[PDB]
């Protein structure tokens, strides 16, 4: 039917053919129970989108810092720099603003098509019909995610794949700076210099 | 039809399975209805078991909670002390609270009397605590037919056990956890005497070197 | 309505003041217990609304706070000013056993009234300005319950951020927040 | 201490007593001794998972008597040698 993670195999029954990025990769059957599949697809959507943003703040800064256009600190040292606010205050402000946005999304997931109206002004509405893809003039200012179902799967598939790669990259940076005690981009430009003696094994 | 631990022909005559934790374990025949009396009778022993077990659940999860929470480091370390050093036994250890432990004991006796006497009067005369005026909330403390399970708006405010099957399974789970907590408190006491350190310290000592940290190596007291 | 879209519980409809469907647990399932809890809510809310101005006005004039006196406090009457320059009759006693002797009276003459709606909204003798004898009574009850809930939350604050900074002004805390909006917040007690 | 003579004596005594009680070589709850020291069968009323009929009370009795005999032997061998 479709190219799966393994060339010779049979896709799990629950992952029939529908969701974007569907490749029948579920060895552990972590979405076999009915109803859990909807939760997981939303969960992966959230992580990947966060990871995309998190990778652009871990590599692009260091990308245009090592060559030098910004002079920003490293990703793993930005947690101590003094900013106009306080680190603790910034944490709490995030927590409440995150609470509002996360809570609005949670209500959408639990009851689809119930949080589609602006509270302050009950005239502005959010254009969205698929859970996890809410449009409107804020999230979708260009109308690039509405129309034929065919293009929806393409762009959605493009979205998740870049996201899956992004999640993997950020996991690297985390562990991969933890043991090497050096920046990610520095590792890249040290791996293309002497590739055969700059490997995971030679870092213990 | 059920698991039998150390049942007998005599015990199985009156232990049939109605009670939640009923497994026929009555080697001493203490719940024989033929010679029912004051406190040794079928109506009181399950109730006493449930109450001892509930207080033991509070004890086993309370005699070790401050020590664990101080080990993980979120309560002050001076409050992270073994249970026997919290003023319950002043000789082994004492702590200075807002009131001296005898004033605290008198306050505890007053409050626990107001609660325990009402529980007793509901056991002996069911429904008698929902008639006389009691600060206007005597209607919450009415109870049900079973003394051990009032299940009122206060004692059951999340409303578990809507159906009878889940209710009975939850009863069995309560009885099992209570028996475990009772045995755990007995272990707390004996280990406090034989070791001199808190239960979590004993657990960590056993987890460190199991073969040189056990009852056999540690009945040297110190 | 506390959560948009969340279905209303079958026993919490938009009839009585409030009724925003906020009952995650379900403590008010029984109609009579719900009726009693409503009255408990109004009593708590009215007490909180009375209390908060008594903690906001005094300090604003620079006379201390609600931490100024609850035990072993100003013996010469009320501090030395405003409430009458040591005018008050109960001058020396600070733990003053005349306040927990008349609130008992107000209780005792309060408890023992039929007609729950009149148990909660007496009217008549307790309506000097006759605002209840109007057509906007339901709106007024809603406004009262709303600032009542707000006062309850505000006094919960008062308590917690009196126990978090022993000795301070619960409104000079607003001064501290305004002097350093983004630098000093609750984070001090949440994250050091 | 595991290889000590005291440990060996105590283990042997307890094991021998348990073996005698379990395999009908000593009186038990279901094995009564008459005046002629002959073992007859009785219904003690205690149900046990042991196919032969060894009960928890039988185990406790045999272990207690084995410990008694082992302590006697250990102290006697210490006092004599
Ligand atoms: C937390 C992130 C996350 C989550 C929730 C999911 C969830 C999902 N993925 Mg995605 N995926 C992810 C990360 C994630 N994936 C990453 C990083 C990759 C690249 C390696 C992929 C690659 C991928 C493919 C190629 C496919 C999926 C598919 C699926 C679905 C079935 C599997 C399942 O139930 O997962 C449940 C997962 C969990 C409960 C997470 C447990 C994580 C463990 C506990 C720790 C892992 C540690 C790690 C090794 C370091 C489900 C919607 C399949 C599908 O049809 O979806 C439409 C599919 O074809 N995913
Ligand atoms: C987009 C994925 C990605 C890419 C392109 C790289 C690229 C690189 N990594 Mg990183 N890494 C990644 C993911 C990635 N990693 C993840 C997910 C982990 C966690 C398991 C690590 C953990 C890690 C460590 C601990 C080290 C590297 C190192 C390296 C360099 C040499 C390759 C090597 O020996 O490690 C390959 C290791 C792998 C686990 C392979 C994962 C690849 C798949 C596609 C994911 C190179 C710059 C080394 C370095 O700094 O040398 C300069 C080094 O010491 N990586
Ligand atoms: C407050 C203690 C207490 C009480 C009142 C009861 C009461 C009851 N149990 Mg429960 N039980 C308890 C503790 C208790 N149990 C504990 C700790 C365990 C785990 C070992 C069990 C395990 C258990 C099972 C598996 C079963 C019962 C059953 C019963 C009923 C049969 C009558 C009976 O047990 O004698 C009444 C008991 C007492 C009056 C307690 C006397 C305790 C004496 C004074 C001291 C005990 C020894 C002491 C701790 C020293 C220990 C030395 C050494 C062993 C370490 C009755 C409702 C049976 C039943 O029908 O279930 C409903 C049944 O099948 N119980
Ligand atoms: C019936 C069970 C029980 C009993 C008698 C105790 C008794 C005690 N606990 Mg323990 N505790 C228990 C269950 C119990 N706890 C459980 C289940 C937990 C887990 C949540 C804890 C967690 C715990 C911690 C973390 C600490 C104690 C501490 C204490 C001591 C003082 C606390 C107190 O009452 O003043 C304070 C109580 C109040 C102000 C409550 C009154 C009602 C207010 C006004 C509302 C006291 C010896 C403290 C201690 O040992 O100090 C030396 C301590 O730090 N307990
Ligand atoms: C809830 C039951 C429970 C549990 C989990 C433990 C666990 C432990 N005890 Mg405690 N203990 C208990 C009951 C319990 N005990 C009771 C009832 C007594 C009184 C007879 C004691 C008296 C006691 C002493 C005097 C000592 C321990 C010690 C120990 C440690 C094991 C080493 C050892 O010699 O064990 C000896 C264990 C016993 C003498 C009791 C065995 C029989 C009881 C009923 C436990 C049965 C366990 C069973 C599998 C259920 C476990 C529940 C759950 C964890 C699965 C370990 C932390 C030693 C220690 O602190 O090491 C540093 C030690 O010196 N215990
Ligand atoms: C709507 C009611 C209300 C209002 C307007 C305030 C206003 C304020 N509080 Mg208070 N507070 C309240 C309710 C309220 N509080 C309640 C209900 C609690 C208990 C959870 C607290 C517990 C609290 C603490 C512990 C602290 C504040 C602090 C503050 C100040 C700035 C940080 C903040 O907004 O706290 C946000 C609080 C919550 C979101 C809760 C500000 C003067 C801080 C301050 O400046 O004190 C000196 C501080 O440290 N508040
Ligand atoms: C001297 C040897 C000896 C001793 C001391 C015991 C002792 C015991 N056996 Mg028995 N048993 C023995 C030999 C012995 N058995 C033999 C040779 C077999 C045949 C393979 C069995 C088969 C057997 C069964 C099937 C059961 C016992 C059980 C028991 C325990 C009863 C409670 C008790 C500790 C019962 C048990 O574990 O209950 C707790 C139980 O169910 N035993
Ligand atoms: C290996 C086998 C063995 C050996 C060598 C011994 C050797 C001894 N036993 Mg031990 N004993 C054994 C097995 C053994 N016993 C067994 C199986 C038991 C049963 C559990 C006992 C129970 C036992 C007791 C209870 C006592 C001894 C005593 C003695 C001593 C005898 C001195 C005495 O008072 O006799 C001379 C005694 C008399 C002439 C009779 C006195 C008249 C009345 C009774 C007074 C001696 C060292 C005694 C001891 O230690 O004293 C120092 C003692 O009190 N034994
Ligand atoms: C969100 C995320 C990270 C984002 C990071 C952000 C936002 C923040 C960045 C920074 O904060 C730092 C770091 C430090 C600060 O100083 C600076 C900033 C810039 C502020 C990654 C997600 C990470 C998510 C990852 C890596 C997921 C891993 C999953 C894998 C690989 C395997 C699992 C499975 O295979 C099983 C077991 C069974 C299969 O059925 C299914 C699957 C799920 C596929
Ligand atoms: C109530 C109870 C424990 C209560 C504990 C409390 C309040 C602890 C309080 C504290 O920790 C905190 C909270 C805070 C600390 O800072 C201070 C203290 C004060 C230390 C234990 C009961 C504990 C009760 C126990 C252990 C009872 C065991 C009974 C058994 C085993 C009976 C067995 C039999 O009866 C059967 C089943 C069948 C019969 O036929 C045969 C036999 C064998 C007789």
């Amino acid at each position: 039917d479709r190219p799966l993670w393994l060339p010779g195999s049979e896709a799990p029954k629950w992952l029939d053919g529908s969701l974007p990025g569907d490749y029948g990769f579920d060895p552990l059957d972590l979405a076999a129970e009915p109803g859990r599949l909807n939760w997981m697809v939303q969960a992966e959507l959230v992580h990947c989108r966060w990871a995309m943003l998190g990778a652009a703040g871990i590599f692009i800064p260091e990308l245009l810092t090592k060559i030098g256009i910004l002079n920003t600190p490293s990703w793993y040292k930005a947690g101590d720099a003094t900013y106009f606010a306080d680190q603790g205050t910034l944490f709490i402000v995030e927590l409440l603003l995150m609470a509002w946005a996360e809570s609005r999304r949670w209500a959408d997931i639990a009851r689809p098509g119930s949080v589609n109206t602006d509270p302050i002004f009950p005239n502005n509405k959010l254009t969205g019909t698929d859970v996890g893809y809410p449009g409107g003039l804020w999230f979708d200012p260009l109308g690039w995610g509405s129309g034929s179902e065919d293009k929806l799967k393409e762009i959605r598939t493009k979205e998740v794949k870049n996201g899956r790669l992004a999640m993997l990259a950020v996991l690297g940076a985390f562990v991969q700076a933890n043991v090497t005690h050096v920046g990610p981009i520095d590792n890249l430009f040290a791996h293309l210099a002497d590739p055969y003696h700059t490997t995971i094994l030679q870092s213990l | 039809k059920r698991s039998l631990i150390f049942a007998s022909k005599q015990s199985l005559s009156y232990l049939d399975g109605t009670l939640p934790g009923d497994y026929g374990f009555d080697p001493l025949g203490l719940m024989d209805p033929e010679g029912a009396g004051g406190f040794i009778d079928p109506q009181w022993l399950p109730y006493a078991e449930i109450i001892n077990g509930r207080f033991a659940m509070l004890g086993a999860a309370g005699a070790i909670a401050p020590e664990v929470l101080g080990r993980i480091g979120l309560i002050p370390q001076e409050t992270a002390i073994p249970w026997f050093q919290s003023g319950v036994i002043p000789p082994v250890g004492n702590y200075s609270y807002w009131a001296d432990p005898y004033t605290l004991f008198v306050l505890e006796m007053a409050l626990m009397g107001f609660a325990e006497h009402r529980r007793a009067q509901d056991y002996y005369k069911p429904g008698s605590m929902g008639k006389q005026y009691f600060l206007g909330l005597e209607k919450f403390l009415g109870g049900s037919g079973n003394p051990a399970y009032p299940g009122g708006p206060i004692f059951n405010f999340l409303g578990f056990g809507k159906n009878e099957k889940e209710l009975q399974e939850l009863k069995v789970k309560e009885v099992k956890n209570g028996r475990l907590a009772m045995m755990a408190v007995l272990g707390y006491f004996t280990q406090a005497i034989f070791t001199g350190v808190g239960p979590f310290q004993n657990l960590l000592d056993h987890l460190a070197d199991p073969v040189h940290n056990n009852v056999l190596t540690n009945l040297k007291i110190h | 309505e506390w959560l948009p879209g969340n279905p209303r519980p079958s026993y919490l409809d938009g009839s009585a003041p409030g009724d925003f469907g906020f009952d995650p647990l379900g403590l008010g399932e029984v109609p009579e217990n719900l009726e009693r809890f409503k009255e408990s809510e109004l009593i708590h809310a009215r007490w909180a609304m009375l209390a908060v101005p008594g903690v906001l006005i005094p300090e604003a004039l620079g006379y201390g706070n609600w931490v100024s006196a609850q035990k072993w406090a100003a013996t010469p009457g009320g501090q030395a000013t405003y409430l009458g320059n040591p005018v008050p009759w109960g001058n020396l006693p600070v733990i003053l056993a005349i306040e927990f002797l008349a609130i008992a009276f107000a209780e005792s003459q309060r408890n023992g009234e039929p007609d729950p709606e009149k148990r909660k909204y007496p009217g008549g003798a307790f309506d000097p300005l006759g605002f209840s004898k109007g057509a906007n009574l339901e709106e007024l009850k809603l406004k009262e319950i709303k600032n009542g809930r707000l006062a309850l939350v505000a006094f919960l604050g008062f308590a917690v951020q009196a126990i978090a900074y022993p000795g301070t002004g619960p409104l000079e805390n607003l001064k501290t927040h305004l002097a350093d909006p983004w630098h000093n917040t609750i984070a001090h007690v949440i994250i050091p | 201490y595991i290889g000590s003579s005291t440990n060996l004596i105590m283990v042997a005594s307890t094991t021998l007593m348990l073996f005698a009680g379990r395999f009908g070589l000593a009186p038990s709850a279901n094995r009564k001794s008459t005046a002629g020291l002959k073992l007859v069968d009785r219904d003690s009323g205690l149900q046990t998972g042991d196919p032969a009929g060894f009960t928890a009370t039988d185990t406790l009795a045999c272990g207690a008597l084995g410990h008694v005999i082992g302590v006697g032997i250990v102290l006697g061998l210490k006092a004599t040698a």
